[PDB]
């Protein structure tokens, strides 16, 4: 069974690494180029409307591991140097016209991966562009000059060894010097004394030290010029403006200091790091900032530095003469956790945080002038200053780029109403964890939502004139009558609009130029602009069943399928036909087209009847009310609309099916799709100032034509009952969809269908959640070291009061009642968290379909739990039981456990509450839980347990202790056991009945640090990699599964592919109704992903070959080999890389057809069959 | 080879082989960026100081020689 797989991404990888800002396009603009793991992306903020559109992306198939930008003198566009996991550095340039990456240079130095002395990891550039330096963590530094030639082209020379034996780099800094030689600071560490002292007093007492490397240009070598030990240990530098701008020099950021040290006769200042006022963390714990950004002005320079607690600082640098005075330090704001900052022109701060959502903001204030507390280098204490958090009082947050990372579990399943499987992820940081759920389609923006009393089933917006650029009324027709609502900026409900429903509505048109006409099943009913009504009674003890409104048109059918004929004469006023047509059976949707601008009336009628047919009726008076063409369909019509792109008219049947179908004097050629699960309703809309169709069944759909070419994208929300197009000041083209019991103003913005989300707020980070079968609601699992538990925060920020009182100052100063009432937003100012053994878990009960939490459970306060599972058990009847394991006093490094239990709860109430059962101890941290044969197999250290169900505890049945290390997780098919080993790879292991004997029957070749895994069938599992790889390992078909350098039979690893982002939740699962099962995976990244099986030997060749000639043709951006990279840990076995292959629509048209030619194809021919792919397996929303 | 940090020969102790790997897993960590998220997940510490405690069990892992 030969298994070849090709992977895809769906969504690429949301986390920052880095992040750079300046005139990458050449041009007055700023731009923001930021890498994400694996992906070179280039952003560009809009001063106007103060949002971040991605302007480019390019996957360069390796690990980013520094990024540099750069520009020579007299320049006018930067540079982009990149250090990768290559030997190789590389000099990008961006070009706007062709919307690429140039690689400009490509010098190749050393080996390819993250290797300890391998240049590549740290990159510093002089701030004149006169040269670069990349260094390695250890022992080898090299140095570029960098020159332009005539032509203005930039050109790099030979490197210059600047290495250093035994030597440990924390981080490098180019200096500002004035056109002087170029100088790059650093933190080194000499380890030679410390591994040659067996007492390790070499080892203490060994700090790092400063140093300035200069490049002597004129005799074209480098040398250590400078060095000076520091004080303590700095994590990073920033690069103090010097020559013309500022005072040369370094600034060191320290463990709970910040230290400027120009070199020199430049003595050193110091200046202590500001701490909150009344620290809920730890006192024993330091402070450090983990990002700088700098802005350098003409008339002056400042920096923004942010803490561990998000809080950012601006720090500015008074000076006399070519010496600095003192460092003076003020309180900006807090922001979440950034991994990087960019400060821009235009007043506007880039914040890319370490996890979770990105943020810009608007510079309002400088943060000066405000009263608050300015510290200096130069006040004395000793004691440090102390400041109180605010909100954002000079920032605003101006847009928010909802980023994935870090995705810690996902179930793909269909848990809402809709057919599409939805996404749940269990997602986040610590306080700003998330639920998201996305769903893949076109993004819904919510203009405005409120719920309605009873059950509304309608609703229309009329204009009140046709001049007006606005609509005027929102119609809801309930079952018993309808209301009318007048959108006056403030939509308040209107009872003289004429309408008067006392009755529902079946319909609501504007007629004239100024007249409003409705429709309801007691007959007709006219408003005139002026306040005049003219009723029109159904005829005997009849009703109307049907209606269909136009500009200059109303048709209506009423029950036994009798039509009656209103034309709009041109002085105003409605005349009946003098005709009334039956049916041979009772009509059940009718549509009709719109009046052309020129013309005066419609010509074509669709008429659909319980006869499960649809027929078109004239209405020119030449042959009024005759039939014209008639059509059988494979059910029943649920609503019918003709539209112009040239007529089609559009059948949505009363089972989820839509057809589409050609119109003029007869009506021939068709389509259809299954869109079922629901009736599909069919609604105009104006998207794009064209019309667009609306379908309805179990998602909403949008079908727009594009260039002569359809498109039927769905929308990434809810179900909904009914919409009508709409057009206020407030949304100028927007739709108004009623849904069960809520009315919704929405709006299509954005035209791209992409993974959209809506985020359900936790409280810590989670780990794992399960589906509850019945309930279909989820039981999550959030644990966080060095937290602190609800009632410990509550407890320990009271004993703080008290402390406060005892200072003994005139006592008389109560500010526990300041401290005690605001509980800080735990979101925004970061977690007040902290120790080594402390712990935060919480058990919780979710429902999926809103964002209510249904149940919480808080536990003790050294308790964390890493596994969860929702089952019933044999013995017991159809009670379902919530089994979840904790582990007791958890020190991370080195480890070290007290013990570990097992809480066991009720979930009763159908899945909305938990009830405490009994906790079950046990010695070491339970975590994996597996429902098995109306038992639960337990992974408690090493050691696999059967465990059943006992009313004191859970009794242990049986017992395995030969597996390797640790039992990270655990999946079993019915008869079998898939152990998943930290370190060890999958054991597989056989359940005897009769005796309760767990037997190890086969296990890997090669050690594993598994993640997660899947079974994809009796013989294979699917396995994910801590170091980012992906296995999929089949068991041979001789093996026993009956027996009693590990184990005699061994598995085969049929599957090898290096994704390069840390897997985390594996998952078999279809993605779109009708196409065919993908291996969906998604990542620590923030990403989704898709492998994917071949059908045919000749697909698998052909795009095989296609990756071969793109690995040459179209090589990674970065230097790295593809075919290495794929193969980072083990060799690729059995994969495509199809985001390479996709690269062959981003190649020069010459490479194409050569490429294409080679395979005997033109490069549509190739683009095509490489999009069938996302055809079968992925979304394709081309509809023809 | 001799020159190439991390090579070993016949006279190689434990304590040389383990603090080379361990030295080269710390600087894998610093690279490879999932696997530095993985770290600062799990104990909740930031990217920052979770690099500055790499750094630091540069000359300290497996602590003092024989
Ligand atoms: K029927």
């Amino acid at each position: 069974v030969d298994m070849f797989l090709y992977n895809l991404t769906l969504q690429r990888a949301t986390g920052i690494s880095f992040a750079i800002h300046g005139n990458f396009s050449g041009t007055k603009q700023q731009e923001i180029v930021v890498s994400r793991g694996k992906i070179l992306e280039l952003l560009r903020p809009d001063p106007n409307t103060g949002k971040v559109h991605t302007l480019l992306t390019v996957e360069v198939f390796g690990v980013i591991r520094s990024l540099m930008a750069f520009r020579l003198t007299g320049g006018t566009k930067d540079y982009i140097v990149v250090g990768s996991d290559s030997g190789r550095i590389v000099i990008l340039e961006y070009q706007p016209s062709k919307n690429m990456f140039e690689k400009i240079h490509q010098e190749t130095f050393g080996k390819s991966g993250c290797r300890r002395i391998v240049p590549g990891q740290f990159l510093a550039v002089d701030p004149k562009g006169r040269a670069v330096m990349i260094s390695a963590i250890e022992k080898q530094k090299l140095v570029y000059i960098l020159n332009r030639d005539a032509a203005a082209r930039l050109t790099i020379s030979s490197p210059l060894e600047a290495h250093k034996a035994n030597t440990l780099v924390y981080h490098v800094v180019g200096v500002d010097v004035g056109f002087e030689n170029p100088m790059f600071a650093c933190l080194e560490m000499d380890y030679e004394e410390a591994d040659n002292d067996p007492t390790g007093e070499a080892a203490a007492n060994t700090q790092q030290t400063l140093t300035f490397y200069e490049l002597d240009l004129g005799l074209n070598h480098v040398v250590r010029k400078y060095s000076e030990p520091l004080e303590e240990h700095g994590n990073f530098l920033i690069t103090v403006p010097g020559g013309s701008d500022g005072p040369s020099g370094v600034l060191i950021c320290s463990e709970n200091y910040i230290t400027y040290k120009n070199f020199g006769d430049q003595p050193d200042i110091r200046c202590p790091i500001p701490r909150r006022r009344n620290d809920l963390d730890d006192p024993e714990r330091g402070m450090i900032f983990v990002c700088s950004a700098t802005h350098k002005t003409k008339s002056m320079f400042f920096f923004l530095a942010q803490t561990e607690q998000g809080d950012i600082f601006k720090i500015t640098l008074e000076t006399d003469e070519d010496m600095v005075t003192e460092i003076r330090l003020k309180y900006f704001d807090t922001v979440p956790v950034a991994a990087a900052m960019c400060v821009l022109k235009t007043g506007f701060l880039f914040v890319a945080s370490e996890f979770g959502n990105h943020y810009l903001y608007q510079i309002a204030h400088l943060g000066d002038d405000d009263e608050e507390p300015e510290f200096s280098s130069a006040m004395p204490l000793e004691d440090t200053f102390f400041f109180q958090p605010r909100p954002l009082k000079n920032l605003v947050l101006v847009d928010e780029l909802d980023s994935l990372s870090p995705i810690l579990f996902c179930q793909i399943a269909d848990l809402a109403n809709e057919d599409t499987p939805q996404l749940y992820v269990a997602c986040g940081r610590g306080p700003r964890s998330s639920l998201r759920v996305l769903r893949h389609g076109l993004e819904v923006s919510e203009m405005a939502v409120s719920e309605l009393p009873g059950n509304p089933n309608a609703v229309w917006t009329v204009r009140r004139h046709i001049e007006d650029e606005f609509d005027a009324y929102i119609i809801v027709s309930f079952v018993n009558a309808t209301l009318v609502l007048s959108i006056g900026e403030t939509v308040e409900e209107v009872t003289d609009s004429g309408f008067l429903g006392t009755t529902p509505t079946l319909s609501c048109s504007l007629l004239g130029d100024d007249a409003l006409v409705q429709v309801y099943p007691d007959g007709i009913r006219h408003i005139r602009a002026d306040k005049r009504v003219n009723e029109w009674k159904t005829p005997g003890k009849k009703t109307i069943v049907k209606c269909a409104v136009n500009q200059r048109q109303v048709v209506i059918a009423l029950t036994g399928g009798e039509l009656v004929y209103f034309e709009m004469d041109p002085s105003g006023q409605l005349n009946e036909y003098t005709e009334r047509k039956e049916m041979s059976a009772d009509v059940v949707c009718m549509s009709l087209a719109n009046v052309p601008p020129g013309e005066q009336r419609s010509r074509f009628l669709a008429v659909g009847l319980v006869d499960n047919t649809v027929r078109i009726i004239s209405l020119d008076p030449s042959d009024c009310l005759q039939p014209l063409s008639m059509q059988a369909l494979p059910a029943q019509p649920e609503s019918l609309c003709i539209v112009e792109m040239f007529l089609y008219l559009n059948i949505g049947l009363q089972n989820g099916v839509l057809l589409r179908t050609v119109l003029d004097p007869v009506t021939g050629d068709l389509s259809d799709t299954r869109t079922g699960s629901r009736p599909v309703k069919l609604f105009r809309v104006r998207m794009q100032g064209q019309e667009a169709v609306l379908a309805m069944s179990s998602r909403s759909w949008l079908s727009y034509s594009y260039q002569s070419r359809f498109h039927l994208t769905p929308l990434s929300y809810e179900t909904l009952e009914f919409a009508s197009g709409f057009a206020s000041e407030q949304c100028p083209e927007g739709i108004v969809a009623i849904s069960t019991n809520t009315l919704r103003i929405l709006a299509l913005e954005k035209l791209g269908a992409v993974f959209n989300q809506v985020a359900f707020p936790l409280q810590y980070t989670p780990r794992k959640f399960v589906i509850h079968p019945e309930s279909n609601n989820l039981i999550i699992i959030e644990t966080d070291h060095n937290a602190y538990t609800e009632a410990t925060k509550a407890q320990r920020k009271q004993q703080m009061a008290e402390e406060m009182v005892e200072a003994a100052g005139e006592l008389a100063a109560e500010m526990a009642a300041a401290f005690l009432n605001e509980n800080l937003p735990e979101s925004i100012f970061g977690a007040p968290k902290a120790g080594n053994g402390q712990w935060a878990s919480v058990i919780r009960v979710m429902n999926p379909i809103q964002g209510n939490t249904l149940d919480l459970v808080q536990l003790e306060q050294n308790e964390a739990a890493f596994s969860v599972a929702v089952c019933r058990f044999s013995n017991t009847g159809e009670d379902w039981y919530v089994l979840v394991g904790v582990a007791k006093d958890l020190i991370l490094n080195p480890r070290s456990v007290a013990g570990g239990f097992v809480y066991t709860y009720k979930l009763v109430n159908n899945g909305e509450k938990l009830e405490f059962l009994h906790k079950t101890p046990v010695e070491e941290v339970p975590a994996a839980i597996a429902p098995f044969q109306g038992r639960v197999l337990i992974g408690v250290g090493k050691l696999l347990r059967v465990y059943d169900l006992g009313k004191k505890k859970l009794l242990r049945k049986c017992e395995n202790k030969h597996i390797a290390n640790y039992i990270s997780g655990i999946q079993t098919i019915g008869h079998r056991v898939i152990v998943s080993d930290v370190q060890e790879s999958f054991i597989w292991v056989r359940y005897k009945r009769n005796e309760n004997q767990l037997i190890i029957f086969a296990d890997d070749t090669y050690p594993r640090w598994v993640t997660t895994a899947s079974l994809l069938d009796y013989d294979t599992v699917a396995g994910a990699d801590k170091f980012g790889n992906i296995c999929v390992v089949r068991l041979p078909p001789n093996t026993n599964d009956e027996v009693d350098n590990g184990a005699s039979q061994k598995a085969e690893v049929i599957m090898n592919y290096h994704v390069g982002e840390t897997v985390l939740s594996l998952q078999k699962t279809t993605l779109i109704p009708g196409g065919s099962e993908s291996l969906v995976y998604t990542t620590l990244s923030g990403g989704i992903g898709i492998l994917v099986p071949f059908t045919s030997h000749e697909d698998h060749d052909f795009f095989q070959h296609v990756e071969m000639h793109l690995r040459s043709e179209h090589p990674p951006l970065c230097g790295r080999d593809h075919l290495s990279f794929r193969s980072y840990y083990f060799p690729v076995k059995n994969v495509i890389d199809g985001d390479l292959c996709e690269q062959f629509n981003s190649m020069e048209p010459n490479k194409q057809k050569n490429v294409s030619e080679e395979l005997d194809r033109t490069p549509p021919e190739v683009s095509k069959k490489l999009e069938d792919i996302r055809t079968r397996y992925a979304f394709d929303y081309k509809d023809d | 080879q001799s020159k190439y940090i991390g090579t070993g020969h016949a006279d190689t102790t434990k304590w040389e082989w383990l603090v080379n790997q361990h030295r080269d897993s710390y600087c894998s960590y610093m690279g490879h960026f999932d696997l530095l998220n993985y770290f600062a997940i799990a104990e909740n510490e930031s990217k920052a100081r979770v690099r500055f405690n790499l750094m630091e069990k540069m000359l300290q892992p497996c602590g003092p020689p024989a």
